[PDB]
């Protein structure tokens, strides 16, 4: 429900928040990897990787190039 | 030609976290080796190892990138820090001055870097596949990441180079970079050797040759280079490190002089994958090259000693070869009693360490001296330091390959 | 200062067993990659890389010490004798002079060694224990073996040195070795760079980076340096040798003379663990330094050239920026497309390759160009050899951490 | 019984040759493996290991220790 939702999102902005080592403050849906939370292209994949390890997905690898915002990865997970 | 000089020093070994705890506790004959528990070594053959216990990551890096370096890197990057501030080199940024960066370069030496995550990402991809290999497994593991991570950390873009000569990588990683600066490849190099290698592949490789000592009741007894009593060594871990600056430059800037940097030799056995030379006979070319080229009478030697039969025994032979007579040989001691010997790393450690005794006037001991080997038959400074002045240290390194490197530093 | 010239050479990969062979193949824009078959790739998203398929390693080990050694080292064993038997320096036992021995010494590189060995012991004391790690384990891994079997089986004593600097390494060794002979260390240095690690560990590490090309339904077009439509570097396997020796030494003998060592330059890029500096600021400054100390005009460069998409581009404006303009810029390829990109041992055939073709005429072509790309605009010799006459030639290495050594060799 | 001994002769014989290079022929009770088969500290215990790997067995550090003849071997092998 609605509250699932914002459960998955939480978890989403916890993993997000220890990867980048960032605040869930500044890990908004609006808010993009390189621009906004100081990552790179190793850092990304590797969120990626760690996500794929938090919530059983296996994010096919063309899903992972289109995402530039954590909104992206959070509809990624819901669509599930 | 070109002189060179050391401004700045750093260690971190199983005896402490910065070089004047770590020294001191070494001239007092402490040990640091204990009980291996970075992984569950109970059903080992070798269950002991000079291991660092008080070591926190987070204070030498933020916590997001702990998991980018191995710990060897993490190792490398506080003996850095502390002998590139010790230098007082570093600008308002903790960084090198942007007109000096691109002459200061740094030498890196391991003898294996980051076998542990090499260890764990090889199980990750024999269990789970390809898939869960973790993206920073390679830069956290290849040695020359040290070089990697300090460059970056202290903005120094002179030659970085690395040295993987098995146990003598530490001190030839300081002598390719005596050599750059003596081409004129750089005013200045860091250097540092760093090894971390306390994991279950790494004890069971060492263990699998019968080259580590299974004293596993007494860690402390253990490692006893020169005793009749040896049987193997002790794995440690840690790294050191120097600051080495063209004289001049060194004095224009008001630098700390520590030492200055005096001769080296290197030589290899071709004898022997892992067994060294009969009579020490390539540890003693790299020895008289050294002094050779030095010129300088040298009043202390730390030995390499790593408590094996073969390196105490034949290093002892080269020495008297060396000096002429066991009578002629300055006061030797290894330190590798105290603290394990730290494989690729021990070259720097012993090189921070002899300079130390050097501006002190203390030579540290040989520990656990009990019963004299008729064999091994020159003065190990037992068990207690000596205060003695000295105007020279020379340090010795040798490793796997037969491969041999000598560096000798005299006084300021 | 002392005159440094190149007398034997030698080089083992995917497109030939000796350097005759692979030139050969090279030139015609022959490629070597291939679906990989030496372990299970079935389930990976990388299937494809340089194999070298008809090596046998008991034809130039003794079948019982097989065992003892990583495919890196065996691989390198084969390349050294090559470029030893070619140098007229052995004996009627295939062994170095008694009386010239101690003054030859061994320069090593390689990215990381025995990978596939660590990873076979990591699995084997994981599952059953360090009762199953295999005694031959370390002494087949480390890096530094590669001096370790080749100064035992030339019987070669100088100083016995390895360069672990990633991708650079095979470079960094060249200059290692020539830094020692102008110091008066050695009179001759055999020079190796070594590199086999197609293993699922080593493939696995570099596709989590997505650093590797995906093209698994198209192997010979998957590596295509400075292309349009490249998408990561071809993993590949080799080594390369060179004989370097101080040239009044190499005339006395009646050494053959393929080309004089003319400069070299070494820098660090202090950026990013992976990924080059901005504008190949690093590079630029490694060739700088090279193209100052040559003081020759450079009528051929092989390029690091990997196929990834940073590598090529931020090398190409580093060479442009070199050189003054596009127009400036010497003819330039890559070699990376026919064989793969060789890691360690890149810099060390890449040299080979280099001087071949100075000596022969004849510049071998960066295959694969079949869409320019615009931030690309450089002569890459597309596709088909240049026949042209050339005095000098640059070769360029770049590895992670942002380690770069450039060396430039002129005719003789 | 005495084929079962003989056949585990056989076998270790057939391992301490192929482990160093050597021939059938010097394969001997009395043959010791350095001065005889040609081998070294790291080659013995490496036999020593395929032994254990082979026959399924475990030779404690002790017996191995005073191993110098194929013969001695053996005999330890066959009273396990
Ligand atoms: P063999 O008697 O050669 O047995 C192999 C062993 C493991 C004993 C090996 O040769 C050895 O321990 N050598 C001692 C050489 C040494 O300690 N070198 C310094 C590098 S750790
Ligand atoms: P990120 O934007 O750093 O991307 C990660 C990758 C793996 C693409 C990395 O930057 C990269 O390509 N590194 C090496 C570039 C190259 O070709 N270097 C030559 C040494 S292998």
């Amino acid at each position: 429900s609605m509250g699932y939702l914002m459960a998955l999102f939480e978890d989403i902005q916890a993993v997000i928040a220890e990867q980048l080592n960032v605040d869930a403050a500044q890990v908004t849906p609006e808010a993009e990897f390189v621009k906004d939370l100081g990552a790179d292209s190793l850092d990304v994949v590797e969120l990626i990787m760690a996500l794929e390890e938090k919530f059983g997905i296996e994010i096919p690898d063309e899903q992972a190039e289109k995402i530039v915002n954590v909104g992206d990865v959070v509809k990624y997970i819901e669509d599930n | 030609m070109r002189r060179i000089v050391v401004t700045g020093m750093g260690m971190i070994n199983s005896l402490g976290l910065n070089k004047e705890d770590s020294f001191l506790a070494i001239a007092k004959g402490e040990c640091g080796i204990k009980h291996i528990e970075s992984f569950d070594a109970s059903a080992f053959p070798v269950r002991i190892a000079g291991e660092i216990t008080d070591f926190d990551p987070t204070e030498v890096m933020n916590p997001k990138d702990v998991k980018k370096a191995g710990r060897f890197i993490q190792l490398a990057l506080k003996a850095t820090r502390e002998a590139m501030k010790d230098s007082g080199i570093l600008d308002a940024h903790n960084r090198c001055p942007e007109e000096l960066a691109n002459r200061m370069g740094v030498s890196s030496g391991s003898g294996i870097g980051g076998l542990g995550n090499i260890e764990a990402n090889s199980i990750f991809c024999f269990e789970k596949g390809p898939r869960k290999v973790n993206p920073f497994f390679i830069t956290s593991a290849l040695v020359n990441m040290i070089g990697g991570f300090t460059s970056i950390e202290f903005g120094i873009k002179g030659p970085n180079l690395s040295s993987v000569t098995a146990c003598a990588a530490g001190t030839h990683a300081i002598i390719e970079a005596v050599k750059t600066i003596l081409l004129n490849g750089a005013d200045r190099m860091l250097v540092v050797g760093a090894e971390s290698t306390i994991c279950p592949v790494g004890i069971g490789g060492f263990a699998s040759i019968k080259a580590l000592s299974t004293r596993n009741d007494e860690p402390k007894k253990a490692s006893r280079p020169f005793d009749k009593d040896r049987n193997g060594f002790v794995m440690g871990e840690g790294a050191g490190a120097l600051v080495l600056e063209e004289y001049e430059s060194a004095k224009k800037r008001g630098a700390k002089i520590y030492a200055e940097f005096a001769g080296y030799g290197e030589s290899g056995d071709a004898n022997h994958i892992t067994a060294p030379a009969p009579e020490g006979e390539g540890a003693f070319r790299a020895m008289k090259m050294a002094l050779e080229m030095a010129k300088v009478e040298v009043g202390y030697v730390n030995a390499h000693g790593t408590s094996t039969h073969y390196n105490d025994l034949y290093e002892s032979i080269a020495l008297k070869n060396v000096f002429g007579s066991k009578e002629k040989v300055p006061p030797v001691s290894s330190t590798a009693g105290q603290i394990g010997h730290c494989l690729g790393a021990a070259g720097a450690l012993e090189a921070v360490i002899s300079i130390m005794a050097m501006n002190q006037g203390i030579l540290p001991p040989t520990i656990n001296q009990e019963t004299p080997d008729p064999e091994c038959d020159l003065d190990y400074i037992p068990n207690a330091a000596r205060e003695k002045q000295v105007d020279a240290v020379m340090s010795n390194s040798f490793g796997f390959g037969g491969t041999n490197g000598v560096v000798i530093f005299k006084k300021a």
